[PDB]
C-alpha cells in the first residue's frame, strides 16, 4: 500500500489509510442500490458497468499509486468520495426513476432560436 | 396543460388566509416603523396606507397572482423590519412631492395631450 | 467570446499582444489586491511602493490606446491598433525590475509575525466547499485544487507559454496571499516569453465585414468605405446561437453567456463574476471569526462591486 | 490551414459531446427533452422544468459527470413564447475538463425549484434571477432582491420593461430628502433601427409561414 | 541615481540588497518620445488574385446546433477523457 | 505544472529551534522591517512637482474633443452622423442641412461631455478626421452645463488645439 | 463673417440668435455667448478656382491619407465649376 | 399529465399587478401589433418577417437648455417582437394592454415575362431597354 | 393544377407556368440580389446580380428573368452562385464613388447592404474611377448621376408607370450615361417615386438632403389625405420632428407609390 500520504493536499479531505476496504464496500453498496433499479434502465446498466470495472481494478491492484494512476480519478481518498457521491446519487435515483417516459413535451416552439 | 401548478394555495381561500396573514403583519408593523423611522406621519396615516396598498389588488382573482402579490408583500415588510429600508423607502408610498395631477377630461386637455 | 459566436479568428500577433497584456492585467489587478489588502489590514506602505509600478503599467495601457485605465484596446477581431514603436522595449525594462518590488511588499509581509497573525488560518475555506459554493481562481487553489483555466483550457496563445500554477495548502487568507504574490512572479515569467515571442503580423482579422479596414484603405477603396461605413453604423451581424466563454481572470474564472439572435446587437448578454459567488460565500467564512477578520477574508476574496453588481 | 481568418473546428471534441449527450439522454428519459451539440463544441440539455433538482444532482455526482462547480445560473426573457423565461444552468466539469448547459423554462407564474441543495452556489443567482426577470424559485433559503433598489418595482431585465424604468430619484429640500418621481428625461434615449433588410446568414434560414 | 556613495550603501545595507541596479525611477534607458514612422504589414488576404470572399468567410461558415436527441452493447462515456495529473515544477516546486 | 507556496516543514534541531526562539524573542523579522523602510526613506521619491511637472503622456491620449478644419478654413465634418451612430453613449448630437453654398454641413453638434466615456470610437468612425479627441486633459468646469459642448465650443476647441491635434495625429496615422 | 443680432446678440455661423423677446438671453448675461469667428463657409469661399486640364479630376483634401475619401469630379460644364463634395476646393478646365 | 397539485384557474391570465408597472401606462396606453412594412428605399424583405408591438407616441417637446429632445413617456422606446400575431396578442391581453392588431401585408404573386418586352400587338412592349 | 415541380436547394415548389427562378426562390423565402429587378416593373436583366446556378447547367442564369423549368434545381449559395455575385459587385464597385459619408443613401443604400452580404469586403481596382456630370430634372430630384449604376429602374419607371418617357440612357459602354439628354424637368404627379426605386443615392430627395440618417428615425405607418385615395404611408420622423414622407405598401390602394404632393 505503500508509504501513507501525510496529506491530500486538498483542504478538508482526510487521508484514507484504508482504501482499498473502503472502496470495496463503497462499490458494493453501490452495486447493491443499483439492484433495486430495473434492469433496462441506462443508469442501471452503464453504472454497473463503470462500478464493476473499478471494483475489479481495486482487486487486481494491491499498491495505493498504480491504483490511482489506474483509476484516473485523481488520488484514492477522491476515489473515494466520487465513490460515496455515486452511492447517494444511486439511493437517489431509486426514488427519482428516470429511465421513465417523458414527463411532457415541450410547447410547439419551446426552443426554437432565433424567434 | 389545462390545469398549472400552484406556488402555494391550491384554491382562493387559501390564498385569501395567507393575505389575511400579511395583513396582520402589516398592520402591527406600522407602528413600530413610525417610532422607529422617525416618520413625521402618524400611525393611523400609515396603517390607512397599508389598507390602500392592498386594496389596489382587491380585483385579482388569480390565486398564483395573490400567492406572488403576498410573497412580494412579505418581502416589502421584512425590508421594513430590518431596517434595509430608509426613511427616504418608507415615505416614497406617500407621493408627498408630485403636485396633484388631474383627473377630469378638461384639465387634463387644459395641460396637454395625453389622455 | 464575440469570436467564437462569429465563427471567426484573431491573428497570432494580436493573440500574443493580448497575452501579454493579460498578464501587464493581472499584475495591476494582483498589486491592487494585494496591497489594498494589507492597507485595510494596517500596513499602509507597500500600497505606494507598488502602486508607483500600477502608474508605470498605466502608462504601457495609455501608450497603446491613449486611456490609462479603459483601454477598450482588446476587441472581437483582435486589438484596435498595433503597438507603438518602442513599447516592447520599455515593458522589458519594466519588468526586468517588478520581481525587486515583489520582494520588498514580501519583506514586509510574508515573515512578519503580525501580518500572519492576520491571515493564517483566517477564512479557511475545504476544496470541495469551494467547488459548491462556485468559487473560482486562487480561492479554488488556495485550498489546494490543481486548476486554472489559462492551462486545462487555455485561450489565445497561452498553450505555447510556460508558467508555474501556485497551489496552497490550508485555504486560508495567508495561502491565498501567498499564490496572489507567486502569480504575480509567474506573470513577469508569461511576459518575458510574450516580449521574446511577439511576431510581426497583422493586429486584427483580415475580414473586413468584422474588423474596420485601415483608414488607409477606407478613403481609398470603394469596399473599404462601405465596409467601414456600415461597421460603424450598424456593425457586424453575428450568427444566431448562445455561448458560454470564461478566461483566467485576475480575480477568478470571469465569463459571459452571449446570446445573439442573428442581428448586429446581443439578445442577451449575462456577465459571470468571480466576485459575485464569492462575496456569495462571505457569510460562510466568516463564521467562528472576529469582527477585524471579515476585513482580511473581504480583502482576500478581492472583490471590486462592477463586477458583483454589474 | 489555409484558412488564417475562420476559426478552426475541432471535430473529436464534437465527438466526444455528442456521445456524452446521447448519454445523458438515455440515462435521463423523464426529464431529457433535446440536446445538440453547438458549431464550436457546446453541449446544451433541454430539460421540463421539473427535472432540474433530478439532472443537476445527477451531473453533480455521476461518476462520469462530476460536473461539481456551477459556473452560472442565469434567465433569458423571450415574449413570444408562453414561458417567456429560459433558465440557464452553466456546469463546469474539473474532472473531464469540460462543460455543460443545462436549460429549462417557466412562465412568470409557474415556480422553479431552487437547486441551492445541489449547488451552494445557486443561492444569489436565483436571487438575481428573481430580482431582475421575476422567476420565483420554490424553497429557497432566502429569497429577496439582491441587486435593485428597496422597495423597486418591476423587474428589469424583462424584455417589456423601459430601459430607463418609471421613477427617478433626486433630493427634495422641502421634505429634506430624497424622493422618486415619474422619469422625466431632457433629451429621451433615441432609438435605432440598425437591421439590414438583407438576410445575413442563409444557413439560419427559417422555413417560411 | 543622484544620491552619495554612503546613503547608497546605507539603503543597500538596510534593504539587504543592491537597489541601485533595479532602481525604481526611470531614466535615459527609456525609449525616445519621439519614433520614426511605422510600416506596418498587411493581412493574408490583402492578395490580388486566388481570394474570392466565399473561401475566407468565417461567419458563412457557422452551423445551427446539430441536434443529437430530440424528443419530438454501448459502453458509458465521459464528456471527454479524464484530465491528466499535473506534474511537479521544475524550475521551484517548492517556494 | 504547479508548485507549491508553503509546504516546507521547519527543521527540528538545537541550532534551527534556537534560531526560531531567538527570532521570537529579539524580534529579527520586525527589525527586518524596519530596515526595509528605513532604506525606502532613502531613496529619492517618484513625486512630481505639479503643475510645473506632468505626467508623461502619448500622441494616441484621449481627452478633450475638437472638430477640425482643412488647411482652407474649411470644416471637415460632412454630418455623414457615423460618429453618432457610433457614440456608446450616445453622447453626439447632430442636426444637419445644406449650407447656402450647397455644402452639407452641420447645424448643431453636441457632445454631452459628462454622458461621454471619452472611448475615442467617434474619431475612429469618423472618415475625413473631423472630430477627435485631442491631449487636453484640465478641462473641469465649476458647473455642469460648461461640460454641455456646443458647435461653436468644439470649433473653437479644435482652433485652440490643432497646432498639437495636428502633430500628434501626424505621429500616429500611420497606426490608423 | 460674423455679424450682429438687432438685440446686440452675436450671430453664429449657422445663423443662430436669439429674438428680442427671448427670456433664454438671460443665460449669456453676467456671461459671454460662444461663438466661432471663423466661419468655413468665407474661408472655403476665398480659395482659389484650380485650372485642370482634364476632364475628370480628383480630389482627396490633401495630405494623402489626412484627407479624405478620394473622389473624382466631372468637369464638362462650363458654366458651373466641379467643387469636390467633401472640402469644398473647386476645379475647371482651362480658360474654356 | 403530472404530479404537480394541479388547480384550476380561469384562461384570463393577468400580470399587471406584478409587472411593477404604473397604473397610467396600462390601462392609457395604446398598443399596436403589425408586420413592419418594407423600407421602400431599399428592396430587402428581411424586416417585414416578424410581428412588432409599440406603443403609442406622446408629447417629446424640446429641452431649454440645449434644444434636445424630451420626453416622459417612459415607453416611447419600448419595441417587442413576436413570431405570430396571437403571440402578441397574448402577450399585450396578459399585460392589460389595449391594442389594435393589423393584418400582415403580403406581395401579392406577379407574372413576370421578359418577352412582353418585345409584343407584337400589345402595350407591355417598351420603347427602350 | 398545371403547376410544375421545381427545386430550390432540393426543397420542392409547386409554381405556375412562366414563374422565373427569382420568383420561384421567393416563395421558399430566399431573396435572390438584385439591382435592375422591380416586381412592379419590366424585367431588364442587366445589372447581373441575380445570376444564379441551375444545378447540372454549366451557365449562371438570371434568376429575375429566367423562367424555371420542370425539374430544374435552383443552387442559390452555391460556390458558382456566389462567385458570380462577388464578380458583378466587383464590377458596380469599380467606378462608384467613395461618397458613403456625404451620400444620402448611406444606411439604406442596397449596394452597401449587398456588398456586406454577397461582394467581397476589399478592393482590386487600382485604376481611376468614372464620373458624370450632374442632371437637373427638376427641385424635387436631385440627380448625382455619377453614383448611377445605371439599372434602368428609374427609365422604366417613368415610362411604363408614369406615362413620360423623359428618361433614358445616351452614349454606350462605359459612359451611357442616365438623364434627359436635353435640359428637361421631370415634372410628373408620380416623379418622386424614381428616388425610393433608385437603388442608389444617385436619385435623391431635394427638400430631404442631408438632413437625417436611416437608422435615427422613427417610423409612423399612416394614411394620406392630400387626396382621397388614401395611400397608404410612413412618416418618419427624428426627436420630435416630422422627417419626410415615404410610401408604404398596399396592394389595394397605391401599390408602393404616392404622389408628389403627398410626399
Ligand atoms: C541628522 C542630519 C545630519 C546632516 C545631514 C546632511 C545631509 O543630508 O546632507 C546631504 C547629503 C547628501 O544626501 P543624499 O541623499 O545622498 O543627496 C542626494 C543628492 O546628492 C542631492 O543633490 P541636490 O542637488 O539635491 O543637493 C542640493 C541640496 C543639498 O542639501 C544638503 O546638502 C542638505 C544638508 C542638510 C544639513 O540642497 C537643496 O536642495 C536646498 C534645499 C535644502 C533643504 C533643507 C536642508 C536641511 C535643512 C535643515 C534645517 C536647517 C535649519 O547627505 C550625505 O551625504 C549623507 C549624510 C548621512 C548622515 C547620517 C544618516 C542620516
Ligand atoms: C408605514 C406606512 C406604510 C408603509 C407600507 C405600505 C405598503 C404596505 C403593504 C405592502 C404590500 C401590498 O399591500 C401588496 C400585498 O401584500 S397584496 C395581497 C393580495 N391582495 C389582494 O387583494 C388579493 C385579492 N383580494 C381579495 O380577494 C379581496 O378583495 C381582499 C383580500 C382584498 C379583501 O377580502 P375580503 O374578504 O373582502
Ligand atoms: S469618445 Fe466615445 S462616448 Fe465620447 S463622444 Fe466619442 S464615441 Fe461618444
Ligand atoms: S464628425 Fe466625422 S463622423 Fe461625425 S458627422 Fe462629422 S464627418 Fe461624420
Ligand atoms: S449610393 Fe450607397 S454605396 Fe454609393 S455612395 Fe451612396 S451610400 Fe455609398
Ligand atoms: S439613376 Fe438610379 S434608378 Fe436610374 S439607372 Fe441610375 S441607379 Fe438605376
Ligand atoms: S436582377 Fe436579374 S439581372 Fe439585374
Ligand atoms: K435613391
Ligand atoms: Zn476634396
Amino acid at each position: 500500500a505503500g508509504l501513507l500520504k501525510k496529506t491530500t493536499g486538498l483542504v478538508g479531505l482526510a487521508v484514507c489509510e484504508t482504501p482499498h476496504e473502503r472502496l470495496k464496500i463503497l462499490y458494493t453498496k453501490i452495486l447493491d442500490v443499483l439492484g433495486q433499479i430495473p434492469k433496462n434502465a441506462a443508469y442501471r446498466k452503464y453504472t454497473e458497468q463503470i462500478t464493476n470495472e473499478k471494483l475489479g481494478m481495486v482487486k487486481a491492484e494491491p499498491d495505493v499509486k498504480k491504483l490511482e494512476e489506474q483509476l484516473q480519478g485523481g488520488q484514492i481518498e477522491e476515489v473515494i468520495l466520487q465513490a460515496e457521491n455515486e452511492l447517494s446519487l444511486a439511493r437517489k435515483m431509486l426514488r427519482w426513476k428516470p429511465w421513465e417516459p417523458l414527463v411532457e413535451e415541450p410547447p410547439a416552439n419551446q426552443w426554437k432560436w432565433p424567434i | 396543460g389545462t390545469s398549472v401548478k400552484p406556488i402555494f394555495s391550491r384554491d382562493m381561500n387559501e390564498a385569501k388566509r395567507r393575505v389575511r396573514e400579511l395583513y396582520r403583519a402589516w398592520y402591527r408593523e406600522v407602528p413600530n416603523t413610525v417610532h422607529l423611522f422617525q416618520l413625521d406621519i402618524s400611525v393611523k396615516q400609515g396603517r390607512d396606507k397599508v389598507r390602500e396598498m392592498f386594496m389596489k389588488n382587491a380585483h385579482v382573482t388569480d390565486p398564483r397572482v395573490v400567492d406572488l402579490l403576498v410573497i412580494k408583500g412579505k418581502m416589502e415588510l421584512e425590508e421594513t423590519i430590518n431596517v434595509w429600508k430608509q426613511r427616504t423607502h418608507i415615505m416614497r408610498f406617500f407621493h408627498e412631492t408630485e403636485a396633484p395631477r388631474p383627473t377630469d377630461f378638461l384639465s387634463k386637455f387644459y395641460v396637454g395631450h395625453d389622455p | 467570446a464575440v469570436e467564437k459566436l462569429l465563427n471567426i479568428q484573431p491573428p497570432p500577433r494580436a493573440q500574443w499582444i493580448r497575452v501579454l497584456f493579460g498578464e501587464i492585467t493581472r499584475l495591476l489587478n494582483h498589486i491592487m489586491a494585494v496591497t489594498t489588502h494589507a492597507l485595510d489590514i494596517g500596513a499602509m506602505t507597500p500600497f505606494f511602493w507598488m502602486f508607483e509600478e500600477r502608474e508605470k503599467m498605466f502608462e504601457f495601457y495609455e501608450r497603446v490606446s491613449g486611456a490609462r485605465m479603459h483601454a477598450a484596446y482588446i476587441r472581437p477581431g483582435g486589438v484596435h491598433q498595433d503597438l507603438p514603436l518602442g513599447l516592447l522595449d520599455d515593458i522589458y525594462e519594466f519588468s526586468k525590475n517588478f520581481s525587486f518590488r515583489i520582494d520588498e511588499l514580501e519583506e514586509m509581509l510574508t515573515n512578519n509575525r503580525i501580518w500572519r497573525n492576520r491571515t493564517v488560518d483566517i477564512g479557511v475555506v475545504t476544496a470541495e466547499d469551494a467547488l459548491n459554493y462556485g468559487f473560482s481562481g486562487v480561492m479554488l487553489r488556495g485550498s489546494g485544487i490543481q486548476w486554472d483555466l489559462r492551462k486545462t483550457q487555455p485561450y489565445d496563445v497561452y498553450d505555447q507559454v510556460e508558467f508555474d500554477v501556485p497551489i496552497g495548502s490550508r485555504g486560508d487568507c495567508y495561502d491565498r496571499y501567498l499564490c496572489r504574490v507567486e502569480e504575480m512572479r509567474q506573470s513577469l515569467r508569461i511576459i518575458s516569453q510574450c516580449l521574446n515571442k511577439m511576431p510581426p503580423g497583422e493586429i486584427k482579422v483580415d475580414d473586413a465585414k468584422v474588423s474596420p479596414p485601415k483608414r488607409a484603405e477606407m478613403k481609398t477603396s470603394m469596399e473599404s468605405l462601405i465596409h467601414h461605413f456600415k461597421l460603424y453604423t450598424e456593425g457586424y451581424q453575428v450568427p444566431p446561437g448562445a455561448t458560454y466563454t470564461a478566461i483566467e481572470a485576475p480575480k477568478g474564472e470571469f465569463g459571459v453567456y452571449l446570446v445573439s439572435d442573428g442581428s448586429s446587437r446581443p439578445y442577451r448578454c449575462k456577465i459571470k463574476a468571480p466576485g459575485f459567488a464569492h462575496l456569495a460565500g462571505l457569510d460562510k467564512m466568516s463564521k467562528g471569526h472576529m469582527l477585524a477578520d471579515v476585513v482580511a477574508i473581504i480583502g482576500t476574496q478581492d472583490i471590486v462591486f462592477g463586477e458583483v453588481d454589474r | 490551414d489555409t484558412r488564417p481568418t475562420i476559426r478552426p473546428r475541432n471535430d473529436v471534441v464534437h465527438k466526444q459531446l455528442s456521445a456524452f449527450g446521447q448519454y445523458v439522454a438515455e440515462i435521463l428519459p423523464k426529464y431529457v427533452q433535446q440536446v445538440q451539440v453547438s458549431c464550436f463544441n457546446e453541449l446544451e440539455i433541454f430539460i421540463h422544468p421539473d427535472g432540474v433538482i433530478p439532472v443537476l444532482t445527477f451531473l453533480r455526482d455521476h461518476t462520469n459527470a462530476q460536473f461539481k462547480s456551477l459556473a452560472d445560473l442565469t434567465a433569458v426573457d423571450v415574449p413570444t413564447r408562453q414561458n417567456r423565461f429560459e433558465i440557464v444552468y452553466n456546469l463546469l466539469s474539473l474532472r473531464f475538463n469540460s462543460r455543460i448547459r443545462v436549460k429549462t423554462y417557466t412562465d412568470e407564474l409557474t415556480p422553479i425549484e431552487s437547486s441551492v441543495t445541489v449547488y451552494k452556489a445557486a443561492n444569489w443567482y436565483e436571487r438575481e434571477i428573481w430580482d431582475m426577470f421575476g422567476v420565483f424559485f420554490a424553497n429557497h433559503p432566502d429569497l429577496r432582491r439582491i441587486l435593485t433598489d428597496y422597495g423597486f418595482e418591476g423587474h428589469p431585465f424583462r424584455k417589456d420593461f423601459p430601459l430607463s424604468g418609471y421613477v427617478e430619484l433626486r433630493y427634495d429640500d422641502e421634505v429634506k430628502r430624497v424622493v422618486a418621481e415619474p422619469v422625466e428625461l431632457a433629451q429621451e434615449f433615441r432609438k435605432f433601427d440598425l437591421n439590414s433588410p438583407w438576410e445575413a446568414f442563409p444557413a439560419y434560414r427559417q422555413p417560411p409561414e | 541615481a543622484s544620491a552619495t556613495r554612503v546613503i547608497q550603501l546605507l539603503r543597500n545595507w538596510a534593504s539587504g540588497r543592491d537597489l541601485q541596479a533595479k532602481l525604481q525611477l526611470r531614466y535615459q534607458e527609456i525609449s525616445k518620445r519621439t519614433q520614426p514612422p511605422p510600416k506596418l504589414p498587411v493581412g493574408p488576404s490583402h492578395k490580388l488574385s486566388n481570394n474570392y470572399y466565399c473561401t475566407r468567410d468565417g461567419r458563412r461558415e457557422a452551423m445551427p446546433p446539430s441536434i443529437v436527441m430530440s424528443s419530438q452493447e454501448k459502453k458509458a462515456v465521459t464528456p471527454a477523457p479524464p484530465i491528466k495529473r499535473w506534474e511537479l515544477s521544475k524550475d521551484q516546486p517548492y517556494l | 505544472t504547479y508548485k507549491f507556496v508553503n509546504m516546507r516543514e521547519p527543521s527540528m534541531d538545537m541550532k534551527s529551534v534556537t534560531d526560531r526562539a531567538a527570532q521570537t524573542l529579539l524580534w529579527t523579522e520586525l527589525v527586518r522591517g524596519l530596515g526595509m523602510t528605513l532604506s525606502y526613506l532613502f531613496r529619492e521619491p517618484a513625486t512630481i512637482n505639479y503643475p510645473f511637472e506632468k505626467g508623461p503622456l502619448s500622441p494616441r491620449f484621449r481627452g478633450e474633443h475638437a472638430l477640425r478644419r482643412y488647411p482652407s478654413g474649411e470644416e471637415r465634418c460632412i454630418a455623414c452622423k457615423l460618429c453618432e451612430a457610433v457614440c456608446p453613449a450616445q453622447a453626439i448630437t447632430i442636426e444637419a442641412e445644406p449650407r447656402a453654398d450647397g455644402s452639407r454641413r452641420t447645424t448643431r453638434y453636441d457632445i454631452d461631455m459628462t454622458k461621454c466615456i471619452y472611448c475615442g470610437f467617434c474619431q475612429e468612425a469618423c472618415p475625413v478626421d473631423a472630430i477627435v479627441e485631442g491631449p487636453n486633459f484640465e478641462f473641469s468646469t465649476e458647473t455642469h452645463e460648461e461640460l454641455l459642448y456646443n458647435k461653436e465650443k468644439l470649433l473653437n476647441n479644435g482652433d485652440k488645439w490643432e497646432a498639437e491635434i495636428a502633430a500628434n495625429i501626424q505621429a500616429d496615422y500611420l497606426y490608423r | 463673417g460674423v455679424r450682429t443680432s438687432p438685440t446686440g446678440e452675436k450671430v453664429t455661423h449657422t445663423g443662430q440668435a436669439y429674438d428680442d423677446g427671448d427670456y433664454r438671453r438671460v443665460r449669456f448675461s453676467d456671461r459671454q455667448k460662444e461663438v466661432n469667428e471663423n466661419f468655413a463657409i468665407d474661408l472655403i469661399a476665398e480659395q482659389p478656382v484650380s485650372e485642370v486640364g482634364s476632364r475628370v479630376i480628383s480630389c482627396d483634401g490633401g495630405g494623402g491619407a489626412l484627407g479624405h475619401p478620394r473622389v473624382y469630379i466631372n468637369l464638362d460644364k462650363e458654366t458651373k465649376t466641379g467643387t469636390c463634395g467633401y472640402c469644398g476646393l473647386q476645379f475647371r478646365q482651362p480658360h474654356h | 399529465t403530472q404530479d404537480t397539485q394541479l388547480i384550476a384557474v380561469d384562461e384570463k391570465l393577468d400580470i399587471t399587478t406584478l409587472t411593477g408597472v404604473p397604473e397610467e401606462h396600462i390601462k392609457t396606453r395604446k398598443v399596436r401589433i403589425f408586420v413592419p412594412a418594407r423600407n421602400n428605399m431599399q428592396s430587402g424583405v428581411n424586416n417585414t418577417k416578424k410581428w412588432k408591438m409599440e406603443f403609442d407616441t406622446r408629447e417629446r417637446w424640446e429641452n431649454p437648455l440645449m434644444g434636445w429632445s424630451s420626453t416622459a413617456d417612459p415607453l416611447s422606446n419600448l419595441v417587442l417582437t413576436f413570431s405570430t400575431k396571437e403571440d402578441a396578442v397574448a402577450f399585450a391581453e396578459k399585460n392589460g394592454w389595449s391594442f389594435d392588431v393589423e393584418e400582415r401585408k403580403v406581395p401579392k404573386p406577379k407574372s413576370k415575362s421578359y418577352g412582353a418586352n418585345f409584343s407584337w400587338n400589345k402595350r407591355t412592349r417598351v420603347s427602350t431597354k | 393544377s398545371n403547376l410544375i415541380e421545381v427545386f430550390v436547394d432540393g426543397q420542392s415548389v409547386m409554381v405556375e407556368p412562366g414563374t422565373t427562378v427569382l420568383q420561384a426562390c421567393e416563395k421558399v423565402g430566399m431573396q435572390i440580389p438584385r439591382f435592375c429587378y422591380h416586381e412592379r416593373l419590366s424585367v431588364a436583366g442587366n445589372c447581373r446580380m441575380c445570376l444564379v446556378e441551375i444545378e447540372k447547367a454549366p451557365k449562371v442564369v438570371a434568376a429575375c428573368a429566367m423562367p424555371v423549368m420542370k425539374g430544374w434545381n435552383i443552387l442559390t449559395n452555391s460556390e458558382k452562385s456566389k462567385k458570380a455575385r462577388e464578380g458583378v459587385m466587383e464590377f458596380l464597385l469599380a467606378n462608384h464613388p467613395l461618397d458613403c459619408p456625404i451620400c444620402d443613401q448611406g444606411g439604406e443604400c442596397d449596394l452597401q447592404d449587398q456588398s456586406m452580404m454577397f461582394g467581397s469586403d476589399r478592393s482590386r481596382f487600382l485604376e481611376g474611377k468614372r464620373a458624370v456630370e450632374d442632371k437637373n430634372i427638376g427641385p424635387l430630384v436631385k440627380t448625382i448621376m455619377t453614383r448611377c449604376i445605371q439599372c434602368t429602374r428609374c427609365i422604366r419607371f417613368a415610362s411604363e408607370i408614369a406615362g413620360v418617357d423623359d428618361l433614358g440612357t445616351t452614349g454606350r459602354g462605359n459612359d451611357m450615361q442616365v438623364g434627359t439628354y436635353i435640359e428637361k424637368m421631370f415634372m410628373s404627379e408620380l416623379s418622386g417615386n424614381i428616388i425610393d426605386i433608385c437603388p442608389v443615392g444617385a436619385l435623391t430627395s431635394k427638400p430631404y438632403a442631408f438632413t437625417a440618417r436611416p437608422w435615427e428615425t422613427r417610423k409612423t405607418e399612416s394614411i394620406d389625405v392630400m387626396d382621397a385615395v388614401g395611400s397608404n404611408i410612413v412618416v418618419s420622423t427624428r426627436t420630435g420632428e416630422v422627417m419626410r414622407i415615404l410610401p408604404r405598401m398596399h396592394e389595394d390602394i397605391n401599390e408602393e407609390w404616392i404622389s408628389d404632393k403627398t410626399r
